RNA sequence: UGACUGCUCCCUAGCAUGCUACUACCG
RNA sequence: GCGGUAGUAGCAUGCUAGGGAGCAG
């Protein structure tokens, strides 16, 4: 299970990244962070916290159309 | 990248380099090509040249795979092999792709350059796919052409607004507007860095050219500008879409029981909802612009676009939106630079309106409701395409009349084009006719209509007005200076000065003749109301003061004058060119 | 590569070497024969062998190509592959906490910064109309990625401190709707 | 300074290798309690990564070294280095490997080395070299950030050296460093490869017959950037040792010297401005990996000298030991130079009972039993009194691992666990990796160097032949990881002549490649023969 | 490798060939062609050998030679550049103070640490919290090293500027932390 | 913006040798 | 009837250089 946490972590951020969200810096610092962190994590909870406590930076983004992506 | 054969359809991954337009080229096609024409460079993953360092071949047939790389026959290492072989050319695909034998055509496209109404009418009965490339390397043509022109460069500025200029040597000096833009630079031999958009107009008296900046930097006498110029892009839309049925009109609510000034419409309005797409053929301002604006409030509230070809015409359009339509649904928008000053009465270039209003020319590509085009006999098939791919909606109206002139062409030269084959919903009206049809006017005279029906329309156009006896001729001559391809009137212009006291009900005309720089000097005249014969059209106004001045083709056309003619709510002044012509018109001279 | 001239005089000299072997004659012709059948073989192979050769370089260039072109477009295309993979992995992995904020996001409302954990650390909701404001606003609290926040403000788009049920769904279009508010974690 | 305004750097992510992993768990892996589980990943680093690394050196200090006992155990060391040649060499003798690397700063405004390796004579080359040896060109240096997987979130760095200085040392150390690196069966072993069954021969090369064997490794805490400077120095002049005649005196000292200034402490390009490196070494010069391996050497003798001595004296009781110990001391305090005689009794002493193998910076050491317990052979304690004293570190015990079975072989050296298995007929040594990294390795990449493998497969062939000796594992999911790697092969490949046969329908026209997803290519690998 | 004079022999040789063998008479005319035909290809071999070797020898020629040709031009690219680069670095230090605090040497040797510290003007300096900041570039200026110094501007990360106003004690959990400060040889 | 080494796999090009058959040459 | 030589095509061995990738420090 939480090994796909993991991954999909690596994706993510990967987008955050070519967003070029790294013009900021305070951003690419809290990101960072979390990455690194779920990166070690160790049980699926605290993860899932870290998941969407970041997962929420790139919604607040509008470069996504997730109206569309959501089309299933 | 690779693709689809442009024509044969086959999917492949060459590129005919030779072209202007380097499409996608199944092998068998690519290979004829090569060996029909003239086009002789052939691109894939690289382009296939002699790899020798020296070697340099067009055609890939004395090409030679050699080694790993492609050779001329010079260097043709002996475990070489040729390209070019036996009715193929080596690529990918290369026993997917499906030849294909319109070999006619596209030699047809891709060897001429849009100098023939020939061009033009294959061009536009060709193939769908061929349709758009024929329409693309027609705007590329265009470009090349554009590009061939030449510099300007300063002699001294005269003030910040006004400047004296001229150009390189010969090099062909454009005809004047806003429609001629710049940039210059102030090179000390370096320091050569953009100074900015400027546009160039006829000064009021000699060798005086007022520039308008956007920028703030000062001109001197070491100075000049260029031509600027955007880059026209590829496209993908289909000139056309499917026509079909459904059961009825689906999914909406229209407007029950409308009003009688759009009563004479519902039957047409909900025939909207049964063909796919509609289309109107009407005469020349005939509740038809009004007929839709019926139909588009025929369903109250939707995401509804009022668009047409030009300025001046969606622009009359919206203020009749204005007119019939609550205002606060409404928003026209305009260009960004937008140097063209016009009806702005809503909320100006607020995108999100439910009904909103722009020009072609950068029509957001966006998704609608039913939107409707406007003056369909105006614009390139292009244009039709750009469009059906920017929008997205639910029915399609397209209106238009191609008795009323289209795009300028100013390539089409000799050898003009013909109704139907100005574009393709040309050919449908001209051929299915219209989807729906309302045909009388509100709008124009009786003798005028009398004029305009044993002229381009028939007597079969027969209106709803009067004569009212406000339709004068002339027939007299004097100056024509003429300057760079927009000719001017002074005497002409000052008997109408002097005219201009003559009838009280014309110190509210239009000044209109076939001419730009005329109408824009015919502003230093008496400060008249003015239009060039384009920058009317479709419209309708009270009076237009016609100095029909040169008598050139283009300033003695026929359809020129008819849409000179078709705009008159009241009357027209015309002080006539060709006596034939000048009696074909009805009325008193003086 | 059984159909080139070579192999055609391959086959008739092998024919009419075999007629003789068979037909029984002198161990003269038999040299005469085998020389010629010699020839035949000897040049025929080896032109077989080069275009053999020649065919597998042919095949070699050509899927090595394909190879190269596959490559470089999919480096062109990283950006829709990317989140397309995303968006499927995360309704992949199913948490309506995830759901949660994901579908809310797709009605209207989306945070203005990071989503903070602990007791404190407020956020900011964007609500973009009455309806949107009923359904997660009950009461001073508020259910949101699953948490429990409760309110200490309101204001519309103009940034007038509107009040709390001072805004109501009747007076509602007495209200710019991109509601901006405030609350703080359980 | 240099700009006017500072450079910061980023360290992207890794991306995802979708496909792979779906297989994965399609063969029912990644089910919850597996015993294989990812653990290496790319870790990704925010904005002042750099300097906020490359601060450690406040971790290395000054200091001094007892001189008389450093002055012996350099000459034992030098008894460990009697079995090569080297010498000054010219310019159509160096050889350069990939010359298409980096090329320090600021030589890199312009391109790789194929410029100034190519733009460049032999003469002039030679004039470069023998003119250094009687002036100094005091150098820069860059620090670069690695990216590529690991276990732990710190930072890389890895110091990028300007040409001006590999272009010479070179010329003054390839001799010797390839007489080092071709030779087989000694004490260092760089340069000699875990196949063929060569793994095997390492291991019972540095048993050989210490009477009662443990085996026992370490590590070094911080390893190149808390060794001092005499040490760095140390290992320097036992390399040129060997230059007696190509070279003379000055040649020597002013060679030594643009060493010394060149990778011991000179300014340090990070970022975008200029440092000063106090002291320590830097892992990107000439001569690192060997220079590493001699300092080891050095602390793993100063360890037992300290063992010796530091025992008392009336319960030794081999008389013979006993003189030694005391004729020791009177070599090294007493005297004043070299007894051969007795140097000689002492490296034979330790081949005896202290055998070891060395790489750079990582030891093996098998040591007879209970002379360790009576303490004539420095077993770990010594190990950290010395790293503190003189390495002024701690090196935890948490991570030298001792051993006293001697079949199933040592615990980890070079990263790899060693199993042994019957092959054939006989018992031999086959050293595995932790799966993990195998597969952590698998589903992660930069780009198309992964992304979308039926481009690549040369990788997972590699990634196969590396993995296969977890063929023999006792344990499962082990195994499974090769059958894993294998089937994949297998379909991938299927798929792509698939598609060569399927969009263009050029079907490939013959195989061979079954070689490939059967597993008797590999295995036929690790087997003593070519 | 037909214009050969071998190729003329070897095409007789053939011509007489066919010619008594089309009218075929005798062993010894059998004979004749049959020799003549052996050695006219024994003269085909050597040409049509050593010609091989003699073309693809030019040709390896050609490369090698191509290659050596462009090694040189970019060594004339690289030296030209690295001049340049070295003048534009040049004629920005020539400031008369170095040429005292030379000419104040012992000797005319100085050590390195001491020239960019003493004679040079524009000072950058990094800061990465509040708290140094107001404790050594707090106010408009300062001394340091032993003179005085002017702020500029205070960029940041993002480089944006900032002015000497924001940076409060409370303001600063809003910044991008290592604040840039531009200060200059102030006098 | 990418350091110094060392071991390996795959795919070319050259080379030498070495093997084998054909054909021609002289004993 | 047998040797050597000369070419050819085939097969091996090795060495060269040329790119593609993997691992350990
Ligand atoms: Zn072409
Ligand atoms: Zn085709
Ligand atoms: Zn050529």
């Amino acid at each position: 299970k939480m090994s796909d946490v993991k991954c999909t972590s690596v994706v993510l951020l990967s987008v955050l990244q070519q967003l070029r969200v790294e013009s900021s810096s305070k951003l690419w610092a809290q990101c960072v962070q979390l990455h690194n962190d779920i990166l070690l994590a160790k049980d699926t909870t605290e993860a899932f916290e870290k998941m969407v406590s970041l997962l929420s930076v790139l919604l607040s983004m509008q470069g996504a159309v997730d109206i569309n992506k959501l089309c299933e | 990248a690779v693709g689809a054969c442009v024509l044969c359809n086959s999917q492949t991954s060459l590129r005919c380099g030779a072209c202007i337009r380097r499409p996608f080229l199944c092998c068998k096609c690519c290979y004829d090509h090569v060996i029909s024409t003239s086009h002789k460079l052939v691109l894939s993953v690289n382009p296939y040249v002699c790899n020798a360092p020296g070697c340099d071949v067009t055609d890939v047939t004395q090409l030679y795979l050699g080694g790993m790389s492609y050779y001329c026959k010079s260097h043709k290492p002996p475990i070489s092999f040729p390209l070019c072989a036996n009715g193929q050319v080596f690529g990918l695909y290369k026993n997917t792709c499906v030849g294909s034998d319109n070999v006619t055509d596209f030699n047809a496209i891709a060897t001429c350059d849009w100098t023939n109404a020939g061009d033009y009418i294959l061009a536009n009965t060709c193939t769908e796919r061929l349709k758009l490339f024929a329409a693309e390397t027609l705007k590329a043509t265009e470009e090349t052409f554009k590009l061939s022109y030449g510099i300007a460069t300063v002699r001294e500025v005269l003030s910040d607004r006004e400047l004296h200029l001229s150009w390189e040597v010969g090099k062909p000096r454009p005809p004047l507007n806003r429609n001629y833009v710049f940039t210059g630079y102030r090179v000390t031999k370096n320091s050569k860095v953009q100074i900015g958009e400027y546009t160039f107009e006829k000064g009021d008296y000699g060798d005086a050219v007022v520039y308008r900046g956007t920028t703030t930097y000062k001109l001197n006498v070491g100075d000049y500008f260029v031509l600027t110029s955007h880059t026209v892009m590829p496209l993908s839309a289909p000139t056309l879409v499917p026509q079909e049925h459904y059961v009825r009109i689906t999914g909406l609510y229209p407007t029950l029981n409308i009003s009688d000034e759009f009563s004479s419409n519902v039957a047409n309005y909900q025939k909207v909802g049964m063909q796919k797409y509609s289309t109107l053929q009407g005469p020349p301002g005939t509740g038809k612009s009004h007929f839709a604006i019926g139909l588009a409030l025929y369903y109250p509230s939707a995401r509804i676009v009022y668009t047409a070809c030009s300025h001046a015409a969606v622009d009359a359009l919206c203020e009749k939106a204005l007119k019939y339509l609550p205002i606060d649904k409404c928003s026209r928008i305009i260009p960004a630079r937008a140097r063209v000053e016009c009806f702005d009465k809503f909320k100006v270039n607020s995108t999100l309106e439910q009904y909103v209003f722009c020009t072609v020319n950068a029509l957001p590509e966006t998704t609608a409701d039913i939107v409707v085009f406007d003056e369909i006999s105006m614009a390139t098939n292009y244009d039709l395409s750009v469009v059906n791919a920017r929008l997205r909606a639910k029915h399609y109206v397209y209106i238009g009349d191609p008795a009323q002139l289209p795009a300028p062409r100013t390539l089409l030269t000799k050898g003009t084009l013909e109704p139907e084959y100005f574009n393709s919903v040309c050919r449908l009206m001209k051929t299915i006719g219209p989807d729906m049809f309302l045909g009388t006017c509100r709008r124009c005279p009786a003798e005028i209509v009398d004029t305009v029906s044993a002229l381009v329309y028939d007597n079969k156009l027969k209106a709803h007005k009067d004569k009212s006896a406000q339709c004068f001729k002339m027939f007299y001559k004097g100056v024509i200076t003429h300057d760079v391809s927009s000719a001017i009137n002074r005497p002409q212009i000052g008997v109408v000065r002097e005219f201009l006291t003559r009838n009280p009900a014309w110190r509210k005309a239009v000044f209109i003749s076939p001419y730009n720089s005329q109408n824009a000097v015919a502003s230093k005249i008496l400060g008249l109301p003015t239009q060039t014969v384009d920058s009317s059209q479709g419209s309708e106004y009270d009076y237009v003061i016609f100095t029909q001045t040169t008598e050139t083709a283009h300033s003695c056309n026929v359809n020129r004058f008819n849409v000179a003619i078709t705009r008159a709510k009241v009357g027209i002044l015309c002080i006539m060119s060709d006596r034939d012509l000048y009696d074909k018109l009805q009325f008193t001279s003086l | 590569f059984s159909s080139l001239p070579s192999y055609a005089a391959f086959a008739t000299a092998q024919e009419a070497y075999e007629q003789a072997v068979a037909n029984g004659d002198s161990e003269v012709v038999l040299k005469k024969l085998k020389k010629s059948l010699n020839v035949a073989k000897s040049e025929f192979d080896r032109d077989a062998a080069m275009q053999r050769k020649l065919e597998k370089m042919a095949d070699q260039a050509m899927t090595q190509m394909y190879k190269q072109a596959r490559s470089e477009d999919k480096r062109a295309k990283v950006t829709s592959a990317m989140q397309t993979m995303l968006f499927t992995m995360l309704r992949k992995l199913d948490n309506d906490a995830l759901n949660n904020i994901i579908n809310n996001a797709r009605d209207g409302c989306v945070p203005l910064n990071i989503i903070p954990l602990t007791t404190a650390a407020k956020l900011m909701v964007v609500i973009p109309d009455y309806n949107t404001y009923k359904n997660t606003c009950d009461g001073t609290t508020f259910t949101y990625a699953s948490a429990l926040w409760e309110i200490q403000q309101v204001v519309d788009a103009d940034s007038k401190i509107v009040q709390l049920s001072e805004i109501s769904m009747d007076n509602s279009p007495n209200l710019a709707w991109p509601l901006i508010v405030t609350a703080l974690r359980a | 300074a240099l700009t006017n305004n500072v450079a910061f750097q980023t360290v992207k992510p890794g991306n995802f290798n979708k496909d792979f992993y779906d297989f994965a768990v399609s063969k029912g892996f990644f089910k919850e309690g597996s015993s294989v589980e990812l653990k290496h990943f790319f870790f990704a680093q925010d904005g002042n990564a750099a300097i906020s690394d490359y601060d450690y050196y406040r971790y290395n200090l000054p200091t001094m070294c007892d001189i008389r006992q450093l002055l012996f155990v350099v000459e034992v060391v030098d008894k460990y280095f009697d079995c090569y040649d080297g010498g000054c060499i010219n310019a159509n003798q160096v050889i350069v490997n990939n010359l298409d690397k980096s090329a320090g700063f600021p030589f890199n405004k312009w391109g790789k080395a194929r410029l100034y390796y190519d733009s460049m004579s032999y003469e002039d080359q030679d004039a470069l070299f023998a003119y250094t040896k009687r002036n100094v060109i005091p150098t820069i240096t860059q620090m670069n950030l690695k990216y590529a997987i690991s276990a732990k979130n710190r930072a890389r760095t890895v110091a990028g050296v300007s040409i001006c200085s590999t272009m010479t040392n070179r010329q003054f150390h390839q001799k010797l460093l390839k007489s080092i690196a071709a030779t087989r069966g000694a004490t260092v072993v760089i340069g000699t490869s875990k196949f063929y069954g060569g793994w095997h021969n390492m291991l019972k090369t540095v048993y050989s017959d210490v009477e009662n064997p443990h085996l026992m490794g370490w590590d070094y805490p911080k390893c190149d950037r808390a060794m001092p400077n005499m040490l760095r120095i140390m290992a320097s002049l036992v390399l040129a040792r060997k230059h007696t005649t190509c070279c003379s005196l000055s040649h020597r000292f002013y060679r030594l010297a643009n060493e010394c200034a060149q990778v011991l402490s000179e300014m340090v390009m990070c970022g975008g401005s200029l440092y000063v490196k106090p002291g320590g070494t830097s892992s990107g010069d000439a001569t690192t990996a060997y220079a590493n391996s001699v300092f080891n050497i050095c602390q793993a003798v100063t360890a037992n000298v300290n063992a010796l001595l530091s025992t008392d004296g009336n319960k030794i009781a081999d008389k013979y030991v006993r003189n030694l110990q005391h004729r020791l001391y009177e070599c090294l305090y007493r005297n004043r130079d070299v007894d051969t005689d007795f140097v000689n009794e002492f490296y034979a002493y330790l081949r005896k009972h202290f055998s070891m193998m060395i790489l750079s910076d990582d030891a093996v050491v098998c040591f007879n039993s209970t002379y360790a317990s009576q303490g004539l052979v420095a077993s770990i304690k010594n190990f950290k009194s010395v790293l503190y004293y003189q390495n002024n570190v701690f090196m935890s015990e948490a991570k030298c691992w001792t051993e006293t079975d001697l079949t199933k072989g040592p615990h980890e050296f070079c990263s790899q666990h060693t199993m042994l298995v019957k092959q054939g007929d006989d018992y031999v040594y086959l050293p595995y990796p932790d799966p993990s990294r195998i597969l952590g390795a698998g589903c992660f990449v930069d780009d198309i160097v992964k992304t979308d493998g039926t481009l690549m497969i040369e990788r997972f062939v590699s990634l196969a032949i590396d993995a296969y000796p977890l063929t023999k594992h006792p344990n499962q999911e082990y195994a499974d990881v090769f059958h894993l790697y294998l089937q994949y092969i297998r379909k991938l490949h299927d798929e792509l002549t698939g598609h060569m046969l399927d969009m263009y329908s050029v079907m490939l026209t013959n195989d061979n490649t079954s070689r490939y997803w059967e597993p008797e290519f590999y295995e036929a690998m690790y087997t003593p023969h070519t």
